[PDB]
RNA sequence: AUAUUGGCGAGAGACCGAUAGCGAACAAGUACAGUGAUGGAAAGAUGAAAAGAACUUUGAAAAGAGAGUGAAAAAGUACGUGAAAUUGUUGAAAGGGAAGGGCAUUUGAUCAGACA
RNA sequence: CGUGGAGGUCAGUGACGAAGCCUAGACCGUAAGGUCGGGUCGAACGGCCUCUAGUGCAGAUCUUGGUGGUAGUAGCAAAUAUUCAAAUGAGAACUUUGAAGACUGAAGUGGGGAAAGGUUCCACGUCAACAGCAGUUGGACGUGGGUUAGUCGAUCCUAAGAGAUGGGGAAGCUCCGUUUCAAAGGCCUGAUUUUAUGCAGGCCACCAUCGAAAGGGAAUCCGGUUAAGAUUCCGGAACCUGG
RNA sequence: AAACUUUCAACAACGGAUCUCUUGGUUCUCGCAUCGAUGAAGAACGCAGCGAAAUGCGAUACGUAAUGUGAAUUGCAGAAUUCCGUGAAUCAUCGAAUCUUUGAACGCACAUUGCGCCCCUUGGUAUUCCAGGGGGCAUGCCUGUUUGAGCGUCAUU
């Protein structure tokens, strides 16, 4: 998942299983203040959903990694 | 199947979750009788029935 | 740690000596079949070769 | 420990809201935390503490809603009382007490006196 | 004897209420008398001991020695006294479980409560 | 239970060489499949004549000759080669029956009341009783009777005032009154003779 | 040719999954349950089965809200809330 | 006033005591079998207290030999007591196509009683 | 005579060892059985007068559980076939790389899929059990990681057929019936300046719903990339439906 | 003679009998009447700092609030103020709340996490298109209201 952020300018996200694409969009440009391309989801093996969401190219995905402090 | 639906494929989320042995700590607690997880599944074996 | 991996190889052992091939082998054994001894074999057509 | 459940009854509406959302970021930043410390038992306390918020605001419009229907028939069914279902179908205090107008110049002129036998 | 329908002598009865009794309950089953300087003091028998009493051993292996309690733990109907340990081979220690009928309390601990306890059942502290 | 051993569906295979005839539970795979069932000497079978409550448990006995055997356990009382036959260390009492006075009735305390006991002459049948408490001998002890003892003298009075109260705790002791009279009492075990101390009251309300 | 080389062609299932009793009992073609009666309005069971009843009478589940009930039978179904004596 | 093998709360027994008693004292309507209706087991006990064997040396390791805990390892998570079938070592004895038994004694092993 | 309990008595026995179990050691009784010594053991159990029964086993092709003889025996013999050296390792006929040798021979022992299975796919750690020999290897064990779509499918339409409503039967759970002996339902503009919709006023007569991952069907291709995913991700280039 | 076969004892095995235990059953008696459209019983999936299960619980998820008791919980880690106190805990009680997707199951549908519609509202230059947030839309019957239908029928111009 961290090979994904720095090529592909890519968060990846575990998002709650009742929510779409529309929502995942929507709170991903509330929270973090950051503009989203397109959002990817898929439901996991294990039984949650995970959504990879790519930012805009203005929006570096480095540094909002820093501020919520995962890396 | 590789065209499953979402209804299977949520009750073989919670076959894997089960499919884990016995966590050590639960060996040393206070008037333990559980010795090993008797109701463990494998996939060779025993077929899940859907 | 080394306790209670101690603890996992004395309560295998019960296992083993029913070979178990996992600790999920609870296949059960049939004491007897009805297929083999509930039958009279006559004349004419019978139930196996 | 976390937050006490009479220190919110004092505080307003607006500012209820906003201790619930102050919380919602530290419990979001905690599970960041969670994969990569081994164990985080904090978590615990700011998660109930979204718990005691909740209630709080749901108690004080659940008690505004019984003052606009107070003083006036049919107020919500959630409200009414629960008690079970077929001591709701039941005659009142009131209908189980009423008597034809027959029975009542009966019951007066006629009722069970008290008397003893000794002399 | 038995004089009442809403008491048990029954035996499996008064077991399984003893062994599966809830956490609050265990409070009054572990009680510990008080010694008889302190009994001329209060004028009471028992009390349910507390973490931070002073306690002497006066039945068992430990008998004679004294401490402070450590920790009173319900879960196994017993309390661990402080400065009384088996030492282990390989240089750790551990407590030893005592039951609390066979202590007896030396010094007690004091909180508000406390006080309204031994006003209440008969007491005469000062 | 009228149901147990009944909770099976077996069936009898038929007639093979290797086997017998005893109905075997059907089904497979359970490893309790291809058992015997609903037989008395099947394991998890029914019992032979499974016990029905309509058993006839009391017994019913002619009034006069119950009388009958209520006065026969009395005049022996008197007798007192049969008590001692019995137990009831009864050897140092001058005369037997014994009659105590009727203060011995008024008695408010336990503790006066054995003091009283012990007066008259029956301290070593009070001692013959807490010398002798013993373990049941077999699986009546998880049946709740768990002690057993021996039994010690009876006191007969004519009017309650507080004695059946005094004795009530100390052991071995039974009070009884005149009306009552247990045959169960007056011969434990069907054996003449319990020691009884009579008080005065009592006994000339006997005629 | 009845027996093991014609278990070989055994791969069309009958029966799914039901929603009312989860017991994969739902036959496919005739669209009802065989064990729970659904989708009929009525719990299938029947006195003949007396095995069939205990593993599905009241009590062998949660009971979310019947184990509520005589608790606040005891009380006499009261309202309001403490006083703090 | 009467009925009641169900639900809830109680009290008791000349009852059964883990092949018994309900199918179930134990994570039992569970594991498992059947397409399905349904069928449906086995499984209790270290010690008062884990004080569950630190350390030493042989071994690739499991373990072995010592040491140690304990009142007791003839209680070491295969653990209270551990019977018989069946088996191992040692000791005695017999034996040409059986073995075992009855009456009677020899030889060999072994043993109680009484003599103040 | 013996067994499980019951009332009574022996103020019976017992942590200085109760019950049990073993005992070609002793004693009594014709016998059922009883008593004592020794060893093992660790908590309760007997004598006697009475009461009560789920009270005495060699068999029932008895029930459940356990173990023998046969016996280190029958056997592990279809599918053409294995060999040398080094590395790893406590250990290699079987693991790994290389050198040879052979086979399936494009209606295959190759490369993808539908039913079906459900994490077996991939990495790391590791060998008590399992692969009817072996084992350092595995579809086993322990811990983790992995499935990304406006275009591929489902969803949509109807087929043979399933099936409510209006109704009619049935003592009843439920049965027949599919446009029927039923008052079965909404569009299209206006005209407006309470602005929301009056009325303008026409047309329609059809009228549940489910039924195909192979029929019908709006629209995507190439080159890269992963330990494991791609017509789904990245880079590049197109097309379709509703606005 | 050894080996071997058989017999018995000693100690060691295989095996779980006996004896002693007991939070389980079993029958007998007494007290009481309380499930559901205010969504029951049942089911499916989810919840803990470290859990597979039993027990508990519903995105407020091994629990929130109110009250009582007044120092723990415990396998470990963690918290020391949370200890002469609006206050410990897997406690006890329980009168306030939440109550996922289902189920008589209720917008239609269901082998699908399918498909509509109405109102209130916020963003997208939008009454119409798309999306988010809140609230609704089953059938049978009764009482009442409102709009109607019929030369069934009466008066009136």
């Amino acid at each position: 998942a961290m090979k994904k952020v720095e090529d592909g300018n890519i968060l990846v996200f575990q998002v709650s299983m009742k929510a779409n694409k529309y929502q995942i969009k929507k709170a991903v440009k509330e929270l973090y203040e950051v503009d989203v391309l397109k959002v990817n989801t898929l439901v996991r093996p294990n039984g949650t959903k995970k959504a990879y969401v790519r930012l805009t190219a203005d929006y570096d995905a480095l540094d909002i990694a820093n501020r919520i402090g995962y890396i | 199947a590789a065209q499953k639906s979402f209804r299977i494929k949520q009750k073989m989320a919670k076959a894997k979750k089960q499919n884990r042995p016995l966590p050590q700590w639960i060996r040393l607690r206070t008037n333990n009788t559980i010795r090993y997880n008797a109701k463990r599944r494998n996939w060779r074996r025993t077929k899940m029935n859907i | 740690r080394s306790k209670a991996d101690r603890m996992a190889k004395m309560e295998r052992r019960e296992r083993n000596r029913h070979a178990k091939q996992g600790e999920s082998d609870r296949h059960n054994a049939v004491s007897l079949s009805k297929h083999l001894f509930s039958g009279k074999r006559g004349v004419g057509k019978t139930d196996f070769r | 420990a976390g937050v006490k459940a009479y220190e919110l009854r004092t505080k307003s509406k607006e500012q209820l809201a906003s201790q619930l959302v102050d919380l919602k970021k530290e419990l979001a930043e905690l599970k960041v935390q969670k994969l990569s410390r081994p164990s985080l038992p904090k978590i615990k306390t700011v998660r109930k503490s979204i718990a005691c918020v909740l209630t709080v605001i749901n108690e004080q419009q659940r008690e505004a809603v019984r003052q606009l229907y107070k003083g006036k028939k049919y107020q919500p069914k959630d409200l009414r009382a629960k008690k079970t279902r077929a001591l709701r179908r039941a005659l009142t205090k009131f209908e189980a007490s009423q008597v034809t107008e027959k029975q009542r110049k009966k019951q007066i002129a006629f009722p069970q006196r008290k008397y003893a036998i000794k002399a | 004897a038995k004089q009442s329908l809403d008491v048990s002598s029954d035996r499996r009865k008064a077991r399984k209420a003893y062994f599966t009794a809830p956490s609050s309950q265990r409070r009054v089953l572990l009680s510990a008398p008080l010694s008889k300087e302190l009994r001329a003091q209060y004028g009471i028998k028992a009390l349910p001991i507390r973490r931070d009493d002073e306690v002497l051993v006066v039945r068992g292996s430990k008998k004679g020695q004294e401490g402070k309690i450590s920790s009173v733990y319900r879960l196994k109907f017993a309390v661990q006294v402080d400065k009384v340990t088996k030492e282990k081979v390989n240089g750790a220690s551990v407590p030893i479980n005592l039951h609390p009928s066979k202590l007896v309390i030396t010094k007690l601990h004091l909180d508000k409560d406390r006080k309204a306890l031994i006003q209440r059942k008969g007491g005469k502290l000062e | 239970s009228e149901k147990a051993g009944h909770q099976t569906s077996a069936e009898s295979w038929g007639t093979g060489r290797a086997v017998a005839r005893i109905p075997r539970v059907g089904g497979g795979g359970t490893g309790r499949s291809g058992q015997g069932a609903f037989g008395n000497m099947c394991r998890g079978g029914r019992m032979f004549a499974p016990t029905k409550t309509w058993r006839k448990w009391n017994v019913k006995v002619n009034h006069n000759e119950k009388r009958y055997a209520t006065a026969s356990a009395i005049a022996a009382t008197a007798v007192a080669s049969l008590v001692l036959a019995r137990g009831h260390r009864v050897e140092k009492i001058p005369e037997i029956p014994l009659v105590v006075s009727t203060d011995l009735e008024s008695i408010q305390k336990t503790k006066e009341a054995v003091a009283a006991l012990k007066a008259v002459g029956a301290h070593s049948d009070l001692l013959k009783v807490l010398k002798s408490k013993k373990l049941r001998a077999g699986k009546g002890k998880y049946r709740n009777r768990r002690w057993t003892q021996r039994r010690g003298p009876l006191v007969v009075y004519a009017e309650d005032n507080g004695i059946v109260k005094a004795l009530r705790n100390v052991p071995g002791v039974e009070t009884a009154n005149v009306a009552s009279l247990n045959l169960l009492q007056l011969a434990p075990g069907a054996h003449l003779g319990r020691f009884v101390i009579w008080t005065e009251a009592a006994f000339t309300k006997l005629d | 040719g009845k027996g093991t080389p014609s278990f070989g062609k055994r791969h069309n299932k009958s029966h799914t999954l039901c929603n009312r009793c989860g017991r994969r009992s739902f036959h496919v073609q005739k669209k009802t349950c065989s064990s729970c009666g659904y989708p009929a309005a009525k719990t299938r069971s029947y006195n003949w089965g007396a095995k069939a009843k205990r593993r599905h009478t009241t009590g062998t589940g949660r009971m979310r809200y019947l184990k509520h009930v005589s608790r606040r039978f005891k009380n006499g179904f009261q309202t309001g809330s403490a006083s703090k004596a």
